[PDB]
DNA sequence: TTTTTTTTTTTTTTTTTT
């Protein structure tokens, strides 16, 4: 829904300016917003938040619904397909829009080469598990090849020139700049239709832009409203979002269960956030493995999945 | 529908004032 | 890259260049990828000037959104550092990369010292024959860095050996804190002239003894997660190729055994996700190596045979044969 | 080298450099070396007054950076010291070499203890002949130092029994920590007299027995850094030419079959990455020895054969030919 | 142009106050001396 | 000109309050 | 009331056949 749709009962375009320029784009980003946020920005009195709250719940949603109908919208989501039939079974049918989904593991285990294939199988028709929209790639450390996008393009059928052309990639400096990059990503996102969201990697910047002990309190908050603008993206424009994250040894052997010794970055605040996690760990040469640590509805399992040239793809009998 | 190199255009153009045009990416040490 | 005196405008006096000089921030990108927390420790910058100086620094330095297609030419025209053997260079692509990380690691007479001796040659060729046209810069920490070689080098590729010579600037590290140190030194110089390659060698051998024990080991991750990304933001600011040695260590607990080698790199995974591109070196037989790609995202995992001669790294002849 | 007594200037007091004699800090580029952790350890040392003597060493010592070319010269006028046999010296393109760390290997009765013998003299004969000009330090780990063949290695060399005997310190460790600390002590000797050569015979013969188990292991590797460490530093300070003796143990596993030699070093990869140039022994036919160069940053692979004599180590002679 | 000695000796001279024709390195034991 | 062996006295009681003029070193049993 | 981090490290030979 259009923010433009705001314009009756005296609301003039001088606000809605304003409110553009405050980050708000779409009706549900002024519907969700809270009260107090509307009274910070300048140019907009009570009366005026008052009047721009119940003329965006007009629009968009707020009441009740039964879970017969939830159920029935949730059966027509879209799920991009990975390009491997392992994972797709895994996940109930691939990577599902709407939500945020992390991977995490060591290195070379495939991370950002999913994240190469999800950029391309984005554009593919619905037929086969595309969602003909565009893609948008931050990059926080540097490592996008466009030469991978060109080699997977040709084996879904793309033209690589038009493949390239309906990628953006933004490079992030700092963290500070990371956020300010999703308010830049949502006035294109409500211009033209995108399908997938990625950020490469996430927690690259936190580590060492914040250090001590004294700034964990800091690092901890900052990185709360990253995600809450990522979860505010999949709510607006419905696009998927994928984001990466490093794993750290556990020095402390109290605990021995757990055969990996190996955790994930982030602490509760990402363990919360994040609807469903996925955990890499290397094979046989091309060979990984992917274990669903959680997932509010698919069961803890697991597969194997081969990274090849033409990107990421069922492992075949020459590996076995 | 407007192409992909003029939104990005226009969205730098609004978010910094930098003419995209003028002032581009460079990744490394360039042949020219 | 642009020239940090063209932010003299808009109230900018040359005292604000001067403090930013002295904070470390060399070039108009350094202060635009600097963070605003980072920009106010700085004496005499206040709340409104270090604002006006991010817009500003943001209006010559692109921060915003590009096609994949225009990168996509932009790394068309990327310069790669030729290794001196051809079954090198087909292994990495072209041979080393400007504007990222390479980690070298591996065993003793490996070869790592030599290789990165041979780039420092290869750096000042021209460019039509693999080179980048410009100097180098060697940071040792273990003290073995020869010029003998050198000479002998830029022989082969038909450089006069003392110019080869003259355009090498060496420098020693004698602990964490002045390994990290010298790299504000190096931005200046790279700031007035043009650098094309910068050596670590190597980059663990110090903070392996100066940090001991376990109830050091998060404050020794952490004082090198500093010095690893001060490296990235040279390659970004100036577009020089990186170049870093590790040693190696032999993993004793046997609980695994898929991995038939059982030396790992010393780093852990700090080390591990700061490089773009790791090399694992192997010795075969006689003056012959193995070099194996273990991370990479755009290079499939490969193995090359090359072989060390005394004018530099060179592909294995019929001799060895 | 620097006094440390010149770091007299802008309020420190002898107060100030006696604190630092006491903590094994005996020159200036010990201090400028240090890091700022280390001096903040002492007691009666102030983070303003720490930071003072860092910037006061650093005016003093050169902590910067050099062209390469006037490296090269500098390490053309380096000192090496004669082994006593002219195919030795041939293969290490001089002899031993100051400032640099040199390790040598091999079975019992290979000729690692009769080489140092032989250096512990030629460490005293005037520079023109090959010589160093300068006392002698040797530390003994396993009661095997004989005086009785430097007397007759002496006489070879034209010199004094009796001054050659008077220009060599001998100690004896019985433990891993008495070992580390008898470092401390040489440093102080170094600062107030002329030495040319430090030999340490063996290194790991008491780490082997003292830490027992793999319970152990990882605290017996990380206390021998810290020896080698401090070996390296008294080379930077003073100069001084570095020689380690090592044993070896058979391989038990037979997948490494490429190597023809089943005998590998003791130390791990500590030792093996802390040494510059490593020298292997094997016995030959008679009292001739085989000499081979494992791994050295400028010298090639090559064997070579001398022979151990009543006046130290030589040529083979043709009548053992 | 400037060569690259003369481009180290400022910037030694701005960091550590030093003059580099007065200190140099010094890597082991000097025939000179 | 600090004789060797002067200087080794000074530097045993300075690091172990030792009298090496008296407490000598023994290579094992003597005819003495 | 708030809110996690982070890997190290190799040992060491046996034993004639007719
Ligand atoms: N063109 C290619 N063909 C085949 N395999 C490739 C190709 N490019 C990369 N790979 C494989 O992918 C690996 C890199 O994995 P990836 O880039 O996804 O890393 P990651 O898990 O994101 O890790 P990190 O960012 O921590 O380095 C390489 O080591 C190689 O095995
Ligand atoms: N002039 C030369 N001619 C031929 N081969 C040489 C020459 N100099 C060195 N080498 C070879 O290179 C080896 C040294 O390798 P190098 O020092 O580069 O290894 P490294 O991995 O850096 O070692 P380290 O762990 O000690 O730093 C020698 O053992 C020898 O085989
Ligand atoms: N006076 C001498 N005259 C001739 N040869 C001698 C003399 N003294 C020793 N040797 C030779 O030197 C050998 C001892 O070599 P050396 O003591 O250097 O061995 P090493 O490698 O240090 O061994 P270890 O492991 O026992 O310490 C003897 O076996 C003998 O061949
Ligand atoms: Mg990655
Ligand atoms: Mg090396
Ligand atoms: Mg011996």
């Amino acid at each position: 829904v259009p923010i433009e749709k705001l314009q009756v009962n005296g609301i003039t375009m001088a606000d809605v300016k304003k409110l553009r320029e405050s980050g708000l784009h779409t009706a549900e980003a002024v519907a969700y917003a809270p009260r107090k946020d509307l009274l910070e920005i300048k140019g907009i009195s009570e009366a005026k938040a008052d009047k721009l709250l119940n003329e965006a719940a007009r629009l968009v949603p707020m009441g009740f619904v039964t879970a017969a109908d939830f159920h029935m919208r949730r059966s027509e989501l879209i799920c991009l397909t990975t390009g491997s039939k392992n994972l797709d079974t895994l996940l109930g049918g691939g990577v599902e829009t709407g939500s945020i989904t992390e991977l995490f593991g060591e290195f070379r285990t495939g991370k950002s080469q999913l994240c190469h294939t999800l950029a391309v199988t984005c554009q593919i028709p619905l037929d086969i598990g595309g969602g003909e929209g565009k893609c948008l790639y931050i990059d926080t450390e540097g490592t996008f090849r466009p030469v991978r996008l060109v080699s997977i393009a040709q084996r879904f059928g793309l033209d690589p020139d038009d493949a390239l052309n309906n990628v953006a990639y933004a490079r992030a400096y700092n963290a500070d700049h990371q956020l300010r990059l999703l308010d830049a990503a949502a006035q294109m996102m409500s211009e033209s239709r995108f399908s997938l969201i990625v950020v490469d990697s996430v927690m690259a910047l936190y580590r060492t832009d914040f250090s001590g002990r004294g700034e964990l309190s800091a690092r901890q908050m900052h990185l709360a409203k990253f995600m809450r603008a990522l979860q505010r993206l999949a709510d607006q424009f419905g696009v998927a979002v994928v984001v990466t994250n490093q794993v750290v040894a556990q020095v402390d052997g109290g605990m021995a269960f757990n055969p990996d010794p190996k955790k994930p970055i982030g602490g509760n605040i990402m363990a919360h956030s994040s609807t469903t996690r996925l955990g890499f760990k290397k094979g046989k040469g091309c060979q990984r493995l992917c274990k669903v640590v959680d997932s509010p509805c698919l069961p803890e399992a697991e597969c194997v999945f081969a990274i090849y040239e033409d990107g990421v793809g069922d492992p075949r009998e020459e590996d076995e | 529908k407007k192409s992909l190199k003029d939104l990005i255009y226009e969205t730098n153009k609004t978010f910094y004032q930098v003419d995209s045009n003028k002032v581009k990416y460079k990744v490394g040490l360039s042949k020219k």
